[PDB]
């Protein structure tokens, strides 16, 4: 079986630097075209760059051409890809995927660049200018809603909780760096005691607010 | 580069239907080219390649064609497990370029937002950004907008699990001063089921 | 399913192919059957004549032709060509003798190649370029220069880009101290009508005192990214100039090629190992 | 060159 282990994503300031290692089992980096992809938060793939090892040819994307520089260590069965001068922008969950150069019938076909038919798994790469903060939990009172407004926090995930008809209000990134959100719930107008319990795991922030 | 464009923006459709999506590429492309399935936040799932041809493991449902330079994605039976994003790319080329996505949704009998708002807490007014909330929650299709009457940041919910729904908050943040020089706030939820734009307000 | 098509400026002759790599399985190769569509007013009485040939160049010592005569007359994938075109669709049908000279050349052409020329005349064009090529179907060295050097490969059939492990074991009993150790590849390319290349050097810094033992793998891959700028490097046979890989190792009149890798003790003690390297029936 | 069509 083949498969593709991506590792090395975690925080970065912008104008930082990263290494995403993508460890290939089943095959060689040798015979296959290796793409490093990536998706930003809520878009569309872009591919990123693209190697083979064998000819020692590279392809970058004109938006990462220069910022990122990709290479290969056949010794480990590994495929390099070094992000420098990272910004806002480069956040995204990176992918690593591959094109085996077999199957023209003999040989490499060194002129296909064909469809990537195995993907890694993706890894969360972060650019913020900023440090970790823990959630500001403000009550939203008035079926009658009600809700935990839960403001300014670094970095996913919050997970709050109700002591049916919870909607988490997926987090956007304000302007400031930080994530907001909202978490309501809609309860009868004639039983209108409700207890709002935000967590923040990565600053171990733990809140709890009485709506009524 | 080669501009992958894709339409439609994005399509509904409930069990059993056929959906159609069309990757029309700027320049000419010869066969190459590949469907991902993208599903919600996993790593896209190679559909098609060759531009006709189902790789190894997909379901025969799926099919690819070609009549030029515009490639066609069909699906005989649209099954419920086939609701993700579907993104076309040449391969032709470098750097390889995808489409922009074609979320299939699912469908239901039009719904209104059922309508909520909320004004900022006093815990918040201390701290200094008051942050109003209308939460316009159990409203179909995506399609709805949302203007805020005295800086909005809509925080769109995916589609409810329960009944194909969609609930939808707004996040009005203002400064304590300025949010206190006004008295009067009002979210109005314009939505096409919606014979008219459903205001909700309060006071300071 | 797909068939490589090939006409003339004119385009009254066509040929019709249905594999442009011939397998050489070593007792049959993969004949070479086509399909040659004619139109009658542009042949008349003059004959349709269909040729294969194995030049060798480096000088074109065409080691074998042979012109099989489309028409007048004299396989399914040919009936089903044939069914497409009607009766003005002829034949054709090579066989390549198993001793030839596989598909090779170098890197700046030079080397071997197959073809199929169809012409028309009334006594003996497209040009196919068609190539000859093969599939992929335990080394131990030691030396008592006392400096006891012992190497061994895992396994003596490598799949090109796949990468070779060597197994070092140096028991230096001497008072000579070494310097370095290079597990280097070297490919020998004889033209026939033999020159040493090396291709990957793994030197190491690796020094092992008197009476002493030194044992650890090596990994060392052969790769044509840094080959590009050897003059005379055997590369595997390009169609229409494709960029190809490194020349497989014949299995035995052209081109021979050998590949071996070389144990070398910088102090000098060394061995050598031959492995194979073809690309694996996919 | 070589074109390729379908069978």
């Amino acid at each position: 079986e083949v498969q593709l282990v991506e590792s090395g994503g975690g925080l970065v300031q912008p104008g930082g630097s990263l290494r995403l290692s993508c460890a290939a089992s089943g095959f060689n980096v040798s015979s296959s075209y290796i793409h490093w992809v990536r998706q930003a938060p809520g878009k569309g793939l872009e591919w990123v760059a693209s190697i083979s090892s064998y000819y020692g040819y590279t392809y970058y994307a004109d938006s990462v051409k220069g910022r990122f520089t990709i290479s290969a260590d056949t010794s480990k069965n590994t495929a390099y890809l070094q992000m420098n001068s990272l910004r806002a922008e480069d956040t995204a969950v990176y992918y690593c995927a591959r094109k085996s150069m077999y199957h023209r019938g003999w040989g490499w076909l060194s002129w296909v660049y064909g469809a990537m038919d195995y993907w890694g798994q993706g890894t969360l790469v972060t650019v913020s200018s900023a440090s970790t903060k823990g959630p500001s939990v403000f009550p939203l009172a008035p079926t009658a809603a009600l809700g935990c407004l839960v403001k300014d926090y670094f970095p996913e995930p919050v997970t709050v909780s109700w002591n049916s008809g919870v909607h988490t209000f997926p987090a956007v990134l304000q302007s400031s760096g930080l994530y907001s959100l909202s978490s309501v719930v809609t309860v009868p107008s004639s039983s209108l005691t409700y207890i709002c319990n935000v967590n923040h795991k990565p600053s171990n922030t733990k809140v709890d607010k009485k709506v009524e | 580069d080669i501009q992958m464009t894709q339409s439609p923006s994005s399509l509904s459709a409930s069990v059993g239907d056929r959906v159609t999506i069309t990757c029309r590429a700027s320049q000419s492309v010869s066969s190459a080219v590949a469907w991902y399935q993208q599903k919600p936040g996993k790593a896209p799932k190679l559909l098609i390649y060759s531009a006709s041809s189902l790789y190894s493991g997909v379901p025969s449902r799926f099919s690819g064609s070609r009549s030029g330079t515009d490639f066609t994605l069909t699906i005989s039976s649209l099954q419920p497990e086939d609701f993700a994003t579907y993104y076309c790319q040449q391969s032709y080329y470098y750097p390889i370029t995808f489409g922009q996505g074609t979320k299939v949704e699912i469908k239901r009998t039009v719904a209104a937002p059922s309508v909520f708002i909320f004004p900022p807490s006093d815990s918040q007014l201390k701290s200094g950004t008051a942050s109003v909330v209308c939460l316009l929650n159990n409203f179909y299709p995506r399609e709805a907008k949302v203007q805020w009457k005295v800086n909005s940041q809509e925080s769109v919910t995916e589609q409810d699990s329960k009944d194909s729904t969609y609930s939808l908050s707004s996040t009005l943040t203002l400064s304590k001063a300025d949010y206190e020089k006004h008295k009067v706030y009002a979210c109005e939820v314009t939505h096409q089921g919606l014979s008219s734009p459903v205001t909700k307000s309060f006071n300071r | 399913t797909r068939v490589f098509k090939k006409s003339s400026p004119n385009c009254k002759l066509t040929v019709y192919l249905g594999k442009r790599d011939f397998v050489d399985h070593l007792d049959k190769v993969d004949p070479v059957d086509g399909v040659v569509l004619v139109d009658p007013d542009y042949l008349k009485d003059r004959k349709v004549f269909v040729t294969l040939t194995c030049a060798f160049r480096y000088f074109r010592k065409d080691l074998f032709i042979a012109n099989y005569q489309a028409f007048p007359p004299t396989t399914r994938l040919q009936e089903r060509l044939l069914r497409k075109l009607g009766q003005h669709a002829h034949p054709f049908f090579f066989t390549i003798p198993q001793n030839l000279p596989c598909s090779v050349t170098l890197q700046p052409a030079c080397g071997v190649d197959f073809e199929i020329r169809a012409f028309c005349a009334k006594s003996l064009s497209v040009r196919l370029v068609i190539r000859k090529v093969q599939f992929a179907p335990q080394p131990s060295a030691e030396t008592t220069r006392s400096l006891h050097l012992e190497a061994s490969l895992d396994k003596e059939l490598y799949y090109h880009g796949e990468p070779l492990n060597v197994n070092v074991h140096v028991t230096n009993n001497s008072t000579k101290t070494v310097k370095k150790i290079k597990v280097s590849v070297r490919q020998y390319a004889d033209i026939c009508l033999q020159y040493k290349c090396p291709v990957a050097q793994v030197e190491q810094d690796d020094q092992v005192s008197p009476s002493s033992t030194f044992c650890k793998v090596y990994t060392i891959t052969p790769l044509l990214s840094n080959n590009r700028e050897k003059r005379g490097l055997a590369l595997d046979g390009k169609l229409k100039h494709e960029d190809t890989n490194l020349a497989s190792s014949t299995i035995v009149l052209g081109i021979l090629v050998s590949y071996r890798v070389k144990v070398k003790l910088v102090v000098d003690v060394s061995v050598e190992l031959p492995f194979v390297l073809m690309h694996p029936k996919p | 060159k070589t074109g390729l069509t379908k069978l």
